[PDB]
């Protein structure tokens, strides 16, 4: 089946911490993650992008360490910094194991979802979430998911999460064909 | 590049 085909090719990406973590949840993690589509999953592959999984603090990471005391974009006001931030993509993939859900530190609709379609943007189809094309979809449906002051403000933010809904189940794939149209049919071509 | 999860 696809979904262990996509699974032997997260076995290549995923980096699971060293010590004593929850193997059953960094397990479920990556269940979630094999519902992406294997065209982007072979890209992360061939690109050598890990997803590293972590039992503690993203900053307390060496390539990390640098954000410490930083507060994220679109983070101001929440008295957080990358510290207390659960997960993190784009050039890297990197995330707690147990923050899934959301409302765990954050409110992704799926932590590892969200931050690797940060790394499918930014790596696999070089920041098509700043093109134009993407650009006129986020103006007019980029306030339809909630969280406007972030989704609606940043379309890097906006992809992620719409891929995020496309992936997840069925139900948050239902979600997003209804809230946002557009960016649905644009995510079904994207995959073809 | 770095993007964090929504708030």
């Amino acid at each position: 089946t696809t979904i262990q085909q996509n699974k032997d090719t997260l076995s290549q990406i995923v980096v699971f911490p060293t010590g004593n973590y929850d193997k059953n949840e960094a397990n479920a993690m990556v269940n979630r993650l094999a519902n992406i589509d294997g065209k982007y999953l072979n890209a992360l592959k061939q690109n050598n992008l890990k997803i590293k999984l972590l039992s503690g603090k993203l900053t307390d990471e060496k390539e990390y360490a640098y954000l410490k005391g930083v507060v994220p974009k679109g983070w101001e006001g929440t008295g957080k910094t990358w510290d207390d931030v659960p997960g993190l993509g784009g050039s890297t993939v990197a995330l707690r194991i147990g923050f899934s859900n959301k409302g765990k530190g954050h409110d992704a609709i799926n932590l590892e979802l969200h931050a690797t379609a940060h790394a499918i943007d930014h790596i696999v189809l070089n920041d098509i979430s700043k093109s134009a094309q993407f650009k006129q979809i986020f103006a007019k449906e980029g306030r339809s998911l909630g969280n406007v002051n972030f989704l609606g403000v940043y379309p890097a933010e906006f992809f992620a999460e719409s891929f995020a809904y496309y992936y997840l189940n069925q139900d948050t794939n239902s979600k997003l064909k209804s809230a946002c149209p557009q960016t649905y049919s644009f995510l079904q071509n994207l995959a073809k | 590049e770095v993007n964090p999860p929504v708030p």
